[PDB]
Parts: C-alpha cells; sequence; structure tokens
C-alpha cells in the first residue's frame, strides 16, 4: 500500500482564519489525491477529488492543491462549520490509503485546569476493587500530563485517561485519570496523589489523600 | 532524388504528439552533416546508425514523424522507454534504426497564459504498440464505475493540454521533435554493399 | 432519493464469522461500483475495499485480504461484506459509500461490528464524593463512577435532568476485562453541598438498567 502521512495531527484556529494542512505520499500518486471531512460520529464527507476538484455544492473556501507526493489544503475564511477532522486519500491505485486525520480545533486563551481527587467508596470497596479518581476541569490546550504516586512511588500501567471534546460553550476540556487497584493493594497504602503539568501552571499541582481520612 | 526535409524541418504546423504526423519518404540522398552538425538542435540521437555513417544507409522508405512535447519528455522518444509519452502517446520499436532530432521551440509553440492547441494522452486502456497511433476522446475509467460519457472522479477526460507558458522552465517549454526510420524492404535499414 | 441502509452488525465473538449488508434503493444500483471504509473506535478512517459495478474486479485493503470478501447481488440490490476468523482488529465502525462521477456522494448509516467474548452487563454506580475541605466561596467538583458494563452506550443525567451546568460526562473506556466504564462530573457551588442534593441517573437500556445514585460529602 502506499502510506500517506498528514501534518499537523491537530491545530487550533479562529473564525474567519486561514488554515493549511499537509498530507504527503510515500510514493507518487500524481494528482489523484481526495479530501473528507467528519465531524465525531457523523459520515465522512466527500470535500475534493484529483487534487483540486470540489465536489458540488462544496465551499470554494476548501482549496485544494499540490501534485506527485506533496499536498495540501486550504481553509480560507473558517466558518464554525470547518471545526472537525479532514483526512486524504489517495485514488491514484489500489488498495486506495487515507492519511491519519487533522484535527481542527477552536483556538482560545491558556486555561489551567481545576483538580480534583476522588479516594474509592466504601461501597466499591466491599466488591474487591478500588478505583481512585482524578479529575482535571477546563483546561486549554490539550496537552496536559497526570502522574500517580501511591507513597510517593510512581505508577505505570494501572490507569486509563478519558478526555472531552471541546465545550459548546467555552472551548476548553476535560480529562479524567482513573487508577484501578486491588482492595489489598489499597489498603496497602497511604498517601494517594494526582500530580498534574499543564502549560497554565507555573508549576505542577498536585491533589493527594491519606486512605481512611477525611 | 534528393531528400524533401525542409518540408518537415520547417513545416509550418507541428502536430500534437497524441495526434502524430508520419510523412512517407522514398529512398533519397540528403546531406545528414549539415543537420548532425547544426547548432539548432538540442536532441540528436541515432540508434541502429551512427550520425556519420546515415549517408551509407540503404534503404528503401524513410519515415518522418514529427510532433510537440515538452523538453523533459525528450528522453521518452527512444527505444525500450517507458512513460506516459512512450506508453500512451507514440512508441518506438525496439529494432528502431534511425534518428531522433529535437529542439527548443518556445519562441513559436508557447502563448501568455498558456497554449490549449498542444495536448497529449495522459490514460489508455493498454500501452501503444509501435507506431502505432490513437486520436479517440473517450472519457476514461479510473474507478469502480463506467462513465458513460460523463465526466468526474475517477472518470477523466483522456487528453491533457502543455499549457505552455513562455516564462516555462525549460523543461517544460515546448520541443519539436522529428524522427526519422529507415527501412529495407519492410525490415530496419543497414549500411549494406562493400565496407 | 438515494439510500443506503447497511444492517448485520453488533457484538460477535472472536473466530466466528459475519456478513454485513448495505441495501440500496432509489438509484440503479448495477451502475455504481461500491466501496466498504471502516473506523474503529477513536481512530481514523480506513479503506477496506472496492467492487465493481457489475461485480467483476474486488480490491482490498492490505490487512483484510484474505480474511474479507466483498460481493454484491445487482438482482438484490444488495451489497456485502463478509468476515471469517474475527478479531479484535476488525471492531470498527462499517460504512458502505457508492462510487459515482459526483464522488463518493451518498454512504450508508454505518453498523457498528464489536468483537468481544462479553455478555451484556449492567453498571455498578459508585459515589465520587465532593471533598470535605470544600471552603465556603469556593467551588466543588463530585460524580458518579459508572463501571463495568456492556455494551456501550449508558447515559448519564444529573437531577433527573435539571442540573446541567457544568457537567462533564466523560467518553467510556475499554478496561482490560472487556467491560466499559465511565465517570460523569459536576462543579457546584461549595456553599450548596449542604442545602441541595445530587442524584446522578444512569441509563444502561441493553440491561434495562436504571440507577438513581446520590452522591453526599462522606
Ligand atoms: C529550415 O529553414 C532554415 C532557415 O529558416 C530561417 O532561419 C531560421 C533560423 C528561422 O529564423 C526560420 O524562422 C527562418 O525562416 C534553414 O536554415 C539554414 O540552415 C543551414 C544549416 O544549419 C545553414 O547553413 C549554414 O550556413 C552558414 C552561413 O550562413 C550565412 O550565409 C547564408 C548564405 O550563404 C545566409 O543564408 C545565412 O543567413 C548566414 O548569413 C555556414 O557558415 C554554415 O557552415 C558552417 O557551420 C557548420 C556547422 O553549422 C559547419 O559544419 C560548416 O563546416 C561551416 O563551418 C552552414 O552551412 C543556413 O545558413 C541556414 N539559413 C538561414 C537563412 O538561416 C534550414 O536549413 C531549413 N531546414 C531544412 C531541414 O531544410
Ligand atoms: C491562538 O490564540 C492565541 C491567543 O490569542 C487570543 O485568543 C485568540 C483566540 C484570539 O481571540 C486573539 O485575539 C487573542 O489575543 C494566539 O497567541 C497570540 O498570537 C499573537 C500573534 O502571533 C501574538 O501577538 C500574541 O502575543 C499571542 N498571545 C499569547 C498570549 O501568546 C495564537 O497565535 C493563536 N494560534 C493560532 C494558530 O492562531
Ligand atoms: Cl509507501
Ligand atoms: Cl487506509
Ligand atoms: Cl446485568
Ligand atoms: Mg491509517
Ligand atoms: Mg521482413
Amino acid at each position: 500500500n502506499i502510506q500517506m502521512t498528514q501534518s499537523p495531527s491537530a491545530m487550533s484556529a479562529s473564525v474567519g482564519d486561514r488554515v493549511t494542512i499537509t498530507c504527503r505520499a510515500r510514493q507518487d500518486i500524481s494528482s489523484y489525491l481526495a479530501w473528507f471531512q467528519q465531524k465525531p460520529g457523523k459520515v465522512p464527507k466527500h470535500l475534493i477529488y484529483a487534487a483540486s476538484t470540489l465536489l458540488s455544492g462544496v465551499p470554494s473556501r476548501f482549496s485544494g492543491s499540490g501534485s506527485g507526493t506533496e499536498f495540501t489544503l486550504t481553509i480560507s475564511s473558517l466558518q464554525p462549520e470547518d471545526f472537525a477532522t479532514y483526512y486524504c486519500l489517495q485514488h491514484n491505485s489500489y488498495p486506495y490509503t487515507f492519511g491519519q486525520g487533522t484535527k481542527l480545533e477552536i483556538n482560545r486563551t491558556v486555561a489551567a485546569p481545576s483538580v480534583f481527587i476522588f479516594p474509592p467508596s466504601d461501597e466499591q470497596l466491599k466488591s474487591g476493587t478500588a478505583s481512585v479518581v482524578c479529575l482535571l476541569n477546563n483546561f486549554y490546550p490539550r496537552e496536559a500530563k497526570v502522574q500517580w504516586k501511591v507513597d510517593n512511588a510512581l505508577q505505570s500501567g494501572n490507569s486509563q485517561e478519558s478526555v472531552t471534546e471541546q465545550d459548546s460553550k467555552d472551548s476548553t476540556y476535560s480529562l479524567s485519570s482513573t487508577l484501578t487497584l486491588s482492595k489489598a493493594d489499597y489498603e496497602k497504602h497511604k498517601v494517594y496523589a494526582c500530580e498534574v503539568t499543564h502549560q497554565g501552571l507555573s508549576s505542577p499541582v498536585t491533589k493527594s489523600f491519606n486512605r481512611g481520612e477525611c | 532524388n534528393l531528400c524533401p526535409f525542409g518540408e518537415v524541418f520547417n513545416a509550418t504546423r507541428f502536430a500534437s504528439v497524441y495526434a502524430w504526423n508520419r510523412k512517407r519518404i522514398s529512398n533519397c540522398v540528403a546531406d545528414y552533416s549539415v543537420l548532425y552538425n547544426s547548432a539548432s538542435f538540442s536532441t540528436f540521437k541515432c540508434y541502429g546508425v551512427s550520425p556519420t555513417k546515415l549517408n551509407d544507409l540503404c534503404f528503401t522508405n524513410v519515415y518522418a514523424d514529427s510532433f510537440v512535447i515538452r523538453g523533459d519528455e525528450v528522453r521518452q522518444i527512444a527505444p525500450g522507454q517507458t512513460g506516459k509519452i512512450a506508453d500512451y502517446n507514440y512508441k518506438l520499436p525496439d529494432d528502431f534504426t534511425g534518428c531522433v532530432i529535437a529542439w527548443n521551440s518556445n519562441n513559436l509553440d508557447s502563448k501568455v497564459g498558456g497554449n490549449y492547441n498542444y495536448l497529449y494522452r495522459l490514460f489508455r486502456k493498454s500501452n501503444l504498440k509501435p507506431f502505432e497511433r490513437d486520436i479517440s476522446t473517450e472519457i476514461y475509467q479510473a474507478g469502480s464505475t463506467p462513465c458513460n460519457g460523463v465526466e468526474g472522479f475517477n472518470c477523466y477526460f483522456p487528453l491533457q493540454s502543455y499549457g505552455f507558458q513562455p516564462t516555462n522552465g525549460v523543461g517544460y517549454q515546448p520541443y519539436r521533435v522529428v524522427v526519422l526510420s529507415f527501412e529495407l524492404l519492410h525490415a530496419p535499414a543497414t549500411v549494406c554493399g562493400p565496407k | 432519493q438515494v439510500q443506503l441502509v447497511e444492517s448485520g452488525g453488533g457484538v460477535v465473538q472472536p473466530g466466528r464469522s459475519l456478513r454485513l449488508s448495505c441495501a440500496a434503493s432509489g438509484f440503479t444500483f448495477s451502475s455504481y461500483g461500491m466501496h466498504w471504509v471502516r473506523q474503529a473506535p477513536g481512530k481514523g478512517l480506513e479503506w477496506v475495499a472496492v467492487i465493481w459495478y457489475d461485480g467483476s474486479d474486488k480490491y482490498y485493503a492490505d490487512s483484510v485480504k484474505g480474511r474479507f470478501t466483498i460481493s454484491r447481488d445487482n438482482s438484490k440490490n444488495t451489497l456485502y461484506l463478509q468476515i471469517n476468523s474475527l478479531r479484535a482488529e476488525d471492531t470498527a465502525m462499517y460504512y458502505c459509500a457508492r462510487e459515482a462521477t459526483a464522488g463518493f456522494d451518498y454512504w450508508g448509516q454505518g453498523n457498528l461490528v464489536t468483537v468481544s467474548s462479553a455478555s451484556t452487563k449492567g453498571p455498578s454506580v459508585f459515589p465520587l464524593a465532593p471533598s470535605s475541605k470544600s471552603t465556603s466561596g469556593g467551588t466543588a467538583a463530585l460524580g458518579c463512577l459508572v463501571k463495568d458494563y456492556f455494551p456501550e452506550p449508558v447515559t448519564v443525567s444529573w437531577n433527573s435532568g435539571a442540573l446541567t451546568s457544568g457537567v462533564h460526562t466523560f467518553p467510556a473506556v475499554l478496561q482490560s476485562s472487556g467491560l466499559y466504564s465511565l465517570s460523569s462530573v459536576v462543579t457546584v457551588p461549595s456553599s450548596s453541598l449542604g442545602t441541595q442534593t445530587y442524584i446522578c441517573n444512569v441509563n444502561h437500556k441493553p440491561s434495562n438498567t436504571k440507577v438513581d445514585k446520590k452522591v453526599e460529602p462522606k
């Protein structure tokens, strides 16, 4: 297959801005490159084929160009409906192949997360498992690091993260990190800490609790 | 019998490569050195014969084929080449005996904004055979859906315009090409008789 | 009105087989080649296969060739994708698309294929209690952990739909057990922790589960 690589993988911008997305083919694909738009959970929409031909009905603020191995999608004067993920696809030879996508998100001022830590409930502990939850609320931009410490020992491999899409009103993200332990491992230790590093914070913010305290 | 090469090299019009022109010339005499030694040619390549031995070729007919391509495609006018020109427009046989002559024609064949007159074939269902010509204009089906006479996605008009602009780089400027092929009794010409 | 209606997905056990269908209406089906594309959960688009308008030529992504078969029954106006020996890499939303001179101009609605050994299971709901250090004038966070359910989705509301501001319900995560888990959180004034009550309403249709969990300061 012909490998397609888009860059960047994500970018932020505002209504009225011009944006440029790049798609590179590892082999020459002449001018036969298509562009698609997809919004979360929705069917993809074909925008461009043969590098620069708009499908009927597609606004001309979407402009495709390039040939051979280097291609660009330029969106002039962004409108609110344009924030979405964009995919290229070479249609020069079989099998057709997609790039990995570029997410176009709404730019806004930096905001630090408000951080919260939640011990496992007594009810869950009765069941044999302990979930410790760390919440990072209303931050921007998306990049954030969450490190779990249990009696100052760094945790690896026992937590999962989940992030919301940009908030419909303030365009921030929120993130949950969940540390999962057996009841015995949880009751073996005292200090549970979530350390958060984010561009909006001067220094990392740590929230902690001691097992059994209030 | 002097070879009528004035009609070939100095013709008033040149064909598009997809519709390349052939003039068939009976056995004739010509001073090939005035051609081979002319600074007006940017390419003068021969096959099955050396340029200094053209005068000694024994032949029954010479075919003079001529057309316009862009500069970076002159390399495709040779035996055993591949590419859109050699595969879909003008194909030489493996046992070609004769020469390929080209010169830059930017002063005659470019036009500001583009020349829509000169075209080449972009796609074909199969490669051309040697010295085959294809002037059809059927919409080319590149995908899984019959075009049925409508242009669009994976359904392409099969010819492309060169759009020769005077300020193009030399590799994208027009070149006029003359191909001389020498045949002796329907086989390739050779240098015959006492050496 | 061109329509493409997909069926045949759902939860299927590893190693088994399935056939997705894409029923076409409103156009001459036999005049169009057809494609399958897919999207694994949280991932990008992937091209899967194409079949000629007349069922002749067929092409496949390198990663699916041999185990996937694309086919069509023009007498039934239907496109098919058959998968043998299902595995986790096959889990995805599968879309059919028509190839026309106009482009990829019509799509099926998508059918989700979930390759899993799990059975349907309603969630356990635990409180995420507000911290006792929530001082007056400040903001408190509270929530519900919705753990160990299958398949997706669950829905979460707060106070039967009255509390919407500051609610964040996170995307589900697939645990190594094969069951999903998510949290839903809300921030409220700390001063309200005494007066106002907070209840999360968790609904899981596949198990006919409804749980109202009251979240209180411990
Ligand atoms: C096609 O038509 C050509 C003429 O067309 C006009 O000119 C061209 C440049 C365009 O502008 C076109 O639009 C015009 O309509 C015709 O050109 C002729 O080509 C031959 C071969 O190159 C030339 O012969 C050389 O002549 C010079 C001397 O030229 C001067 O004197 C003559 C009169 O005697 C004048 O007519 C000229 O204008 C010049 O003032 C010789 O010195 C030279 O020999 C030397 O150089 C060669 C290497 O090139 C060596 O091998 C020799 O040993 C010598 O060292 C050539 O003999 C001829 O000048 C030229 N005529 C014109 C008017 O330009 C071309 O032949 C036609 N093609 C065919 C296939 O018929
Ligand atoms: C993303 O935005 C930042 C911040 O700019 C603010 O938010 C925007 C959404 C818009 O409303 C601006 O008017 C706001 O000021 C941009 O950073 C600024 O960039 C300009 C131009 O380079 C620079 O002069 C400022 O100093 C920057 N401000 C800060 C705080 O760094 C950033 O450029 C935007 N990103 C993109 C890709 O457009
Ligand atoms: Cl490649
Ligand atoms: Cl792909
Ligand atoms: Cl259950
Ligand atoms: Mg990919
Ligand atoms: Mg013979």
